[PDB]
């Protein structure tokens, strides 16, 4: 286990700017990019930018591109998200991603471990990149198929990573870019990719399983990382 | 150092290869351009970052020292204590240096056959097709494009491709022709 | 017909060291750094003497043993000398 | 005082107690995980 | 050895050299003669010297030696103290035979790309002026008198300089002329 | 690995050699098949060899371990001994579980040498009588048979022999005669 | 009896006292600076 | 220092098939080659094959082809000999044998170290080198034992010597290149020339009359070959 | 630190031979090539030759090309000057220096370490640089010393200067290219243009009023080479 902690729940007015934080318990933080990735109220995920510690260069989003500069601090294992021209449309959860690869930049970014999410709320004064169906339902102890599905800048080349996100928590890790499944992960979830959809197919499925699930890589064109709708399974 | 690279034939760094520890530098037609090798960088932070977490699990078994109260008349044995556990710190305090001594040349040389490894990498793929400058550096004889760059980049370039093309130039820059 | 070479030096040594892979490697230079030599006496250590209670113990010396005259009262020394079995204790 | 860290050492007291890292009679320690720096 | 110069293609040291660890030996109309590469020998050096001093600098904090006395019936105390110091001159005497023999395996391993990144130097700088003939050594297509040789042993060959005299010698024996 | 042999740009080592840890794979006219280079598999397992045994013979100078008896009220001295006791057990396991993951990893790298310096060894032997195919594997100009085969394995080949015939496949390749 | 010397260690004695060498208790110990010496 | 232990001396009826097994004291057991070397009463020494335990593959004699099957357990440090069809001809002692070389395949498979001996027999000969049965030469004089060969065999790879006393079991006077190991004493020196390989024993003395054998690799036959024997006997 | 230390001081008659000796504390002492520089009565400095301990090559200026031999022994820590064939334009006192470079053959043959001297008496000079004999500057002032010289000596090596109060042995105040050493104050700047160089002295007080003497390798001359001395004066 690594923990990520992140700033606590900043309450700002419109036009302003945010400093939210995030700060990494391993010691060998140096060499694991880190992502910041944002949900808004009953939403999906999106990528806004992510920093190599090692190398202090940056990836951003086109959406945020000259209004967003994260920042990493060597010295005392911390990453930093600031965006500036804040309206309300940013009233979001911002998470915070760590990938093993050490730069954010290929479909390799895939994110293992997650904060446990900084609230922002604009006090006043989205569309997705990657295709899944909203609703899939399964009866008790059968297999469900989760799809994404997307074109060739993305899924057809970089591959595409699964996460789960229970109503309330952070998304768990479900399968790297490569098929592989982390440690937690029972035998149950079985990943796959065939050409430009990928699937995800759980069996014997149990209360548990029932949550939005993301599917995501890297987009060639874009130059991001890109989530797809999310699809909730529900069970009973 | 010992294998030849870093600080030795490719003399300096680049400051401008900004994303990542070893890399490529091309000029063509088209650009000129530097170009970090992510793939070989991942693999050798793969291994430092193995290194580091080598160690911390190295020394969780190291000696612990809680302490014991002693007598006026017991002085000689309150002593002993007293050698035995600055006896152990100056073991572990040496272990400690030496091991990070040790291991600080032994990195420092895995970039220097990291970087070289590469380059000859670069080298077994075009053969006869490009000059081998001797400074880091290859010249083609066949002119290369930027899509013809990355397949060096990620070592699938294509001698028997080029091959006519380049051997046209060297057929002539040997000066064979000048004889009609 | 026109040459140069690269080589490396080598000459009359006889000497020879140990590796973890090859033992008795004869190389063309070494260098020792294991002290093997004294001198066989007692010696001052920087210009202090020392205290040779000679045939005394130290109990012998502090009591105030009539054999252990010599020492009734002594200059300041670096460090102190008893025997293996001194004859003179109480 | 209290230490609150991930390193692998320290060099403030011998004699601690808690889930520690473990004292050295360093005063500098640090590895290398880069290459050899230069100007060009 | 390890990188396969000292006891590998170049057999055997010369005993000729007397003036440094490694160099060149050369040929040509006028000479003929030994010459160390001294400001490399003075590299090599300035590290077995450093590795040395590294040695004694990290061996005046051993655990220290000062002594203790003990009576009769409290013999098994007295044994305490004695697995105690046994305990920590049997480590250190690991210690030092294990450091010896370790830092002696890598610094003749050292000396072995000392001569092979040498031997890499002459290589690229003279290219196809000069034919490797692959026993250490190199024979020119051009011929290079006493002041060319410096200038290959000092680093700084000219290649354009030579080019047209060898490629007029390899254009030849290459036979490609006797087909007129 | 340091070198780039193994799992490098030979790509694999080959089941079918059954023989020893490294050698030649090669297809003539005549044939074809494998053959361990036994010679320098043996010069391999003399050094690992002597490795096993250099530390066995270290490892009994290690800490000798007999037990002593401590009443109800010398509590805090049964400590003592046992603070001690642990503390060299850990000394030592550091020690011997460090030792061998360090000569791991130099053998692993020793192998990665002996290889590189086979290929090249090679290298020299054959020089423009072949193509540097870069992948491990050397192609002849010269047609090369069985006996000649033998000649590169054990080391005694001799380019002049085949120069002529090499010169006349080099020749040609380059379509210099193709000026008819 | 008294020591004279530089050498990081000896193996004379293990009671020493004052500025000392380090007791080991080996017979030999040499480091190798040179090269290997197979010549010809 | 070391010591290859063998096993019980199992007797057997005609058919039948043994399973007798050295067993290596040393930890670095695979990288030296084993041997198996039986010796029939009365006769000289005879190959059937050997190994490397290491690489598993390995060597049998033309003779034994299809009869013989011998292995090794790396992780017991032991070595085995499976000989099947088993008629009288093959009651012997069976000795196995270190090599100092990592595979048997070549005139560098000499056997310094052996075991203690096997014999089997059952219920109900031909060398490969050339040596003189007898050799007699009186106290303290100085001794000549001549082994002679050809081309495929002592003329390239060379030869290796063999002391055996009656009941003991042989050890190495010399390696290939006669240089002798630490065991044996200075006036036992061993030279060859060109297909005639020859150890002289100086100052002859009571301990030295037993048996003398040369070996050697027969690259023609893929094996290991001995001389018939001489007896030295001091006078 | 490293200490060298010198023997005893000889009184000899013309014709006979002195040996001379200084031995050294620090254990590195094969790596430094050590030489010997003798000051006759007055006047300045002369090197005679030098030695690498590591290979024990030496090489000699050719006013003594033939009259000395000069050594040093790797076991025990020392080096000896032979001085044969002496006479009366001998009399000097002879130091051994060491300099940090491995072997004394150019330019990096500066002097770092001195011993204490030996005077050596015989019973019954040209410089190769150019220096004035004489700067003279005011408290507090800066005083700029020149050595002047060639091609072959200062204009490719450049010079390392050296500081001499009456009595001790001279102290080195600059590497050949400029650098100054750990104990040299911050203001004495070392230069070089061309073929003359200067070392500068910033903020003079009766301390800096001793000889300065620069040196460097005469690649013509195959030999080490001083000026004549400066002595300054503060006043
Ligand atoms: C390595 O060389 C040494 C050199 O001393 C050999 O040491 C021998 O040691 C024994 C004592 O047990 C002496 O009786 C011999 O005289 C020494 N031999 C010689 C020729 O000096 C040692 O045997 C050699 N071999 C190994 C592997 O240690």
């Amino acid at each position: 286990q690594v923990q990520l902690v992140q700033s606590g729940a900043e309450v700002k007015k419109p036009g302003s700017s945010v400093k939210v934080s995030c700060t990494s318990s391993e010691v060998t933080f140096s060499s694991f990019a880190i992502s910041w990735v944002r949900q808004a109220p009953g939403q999906g995920l999106e990528w806004l930018g992510g920093i190599s510690p090692m190398f202090g260069t940056p990836n951003y989003a086109q959406k945020f591109q000259g209004r967003v500069t994260i920042t990493a601090d060597q010295s005392t294992r911390t990453a930093y998200m600031d965006l500036r021209s804040l309206r309300s449309e940013d009233t979001a959860v911002y998470y915070c991603a760590r990938s093993p690869s050490y730069i954010c930049s290929g479909g390799t970014c895939v994110f293992d471990h997650w904060g446990q999410g900084t609230l922002v709320t604009v006090s006043s004064g989205i569309q997705p990149g990657l295709t899944q169906p909203p609703s899939v339902s399964k009866g008790l102890r059968q297999t469900a198929t989760l799809t994404c599905t997307g074109n060739s800048n993305n899924v057809g080349n970089q591959g595409a990573a699964w996460l789960q996100q229970h109503q309330g928590h952070p998304p768990k890790l479900l399968s790297y870019r490569n098929n592989d499944r982390p440690s937690g992960i029972s035998e149950r979830f079985s990943a796959s990719r065939s050409g430009n959809t990928a699937s995800l197919t759980i069996t014997g499925l149990q209360p548990e399983d029932e949550a939005d699930y993301y599917c995501s890589t890297w987009d060639s064109s874009l130059s991001a990382v890109v989530f797809g709708g999310g699809t909730k399974l529900t069970v009973l | 150092g010992l294998f030849g690279a870093i600080a030795g034939f490719i003399e300096g760094g680049w400051q401008g290869m900004v994303d990542g520890w070893y890399g490529y530098h091309h000029s063509n037609e088209q650009g000129s351009g530097y170009a970090a090798d992510k793939e070989s960088t991942q693999k050798a932070i793969d291994g430092v970052t193995n290194k580091v977490n080598s160690i911390i699990d190295k020394m969780n078994t190291q000696f612990e020292a809680v302490g014991r109260e002693f007598n006026n008349l017991e002085r000689r044995i309150e002593n002993l204590n007293k050698k035995m556990e600055d006896g152990f710190l100056d073991v572990w305090t040496y272990n400690a240096e030496l091991l990070v001594l040790m291991e600080n040349e032994r990195t420092l040389d895995f970039h220097d056959s990291n970087v070289k490894n590469l380059y000859d990498k670069v080298r077994l793929q075009l053969r006869d097709n490009a000059k081998e400058l001797g400074n880091g550096c290859f010249e083609f004889y066949h002119k290369c494009d930027n899509e013809c760059m990355e397949s060096v980049r990620n070592g699938t370039y294509d001698y028997p491709q080029y091959s006519e093309e380049a051997r046209l130039k060297r057929e002539e820059i040997s000066g064979v022709r000048s004889l009609v | 017909e026109d040459q140069i070479c690269i080589g490396y030096h080598a000459n009359n040594s006889t000497e020879q060291v140990d590796t973890i892979m090859e033992k008795n490697v004869t190389v063309t230079h070494a260098q020792d750094i294991l002290e093997k030599k004294h001198n066989g006496k007692l010696c001052d250590l920087d210009g202090v003497k020392p205290l040779i209670l000679r045939d005394c113990s130290v109990a012998g010396w502090l009591l105030g043993n009539p054999m252990c005259d010599e020492f009734i009262n002594v200059p300041e020394w670096s460090y102190i000398v008893e025997k293996a079995n001194p004859v003179n204790d109480l | 005082g209290a230490i609150n860290s991930s390193m692998p050492f320290h060099n403030i007291h011998p004699l601690t107690i808690g889930e520690c890292p473990k004292y050295v009679k360093s005063n500098r320690l640090v590895l290398a995980t880069g290459l050899r720096n230069s100007p060009q």
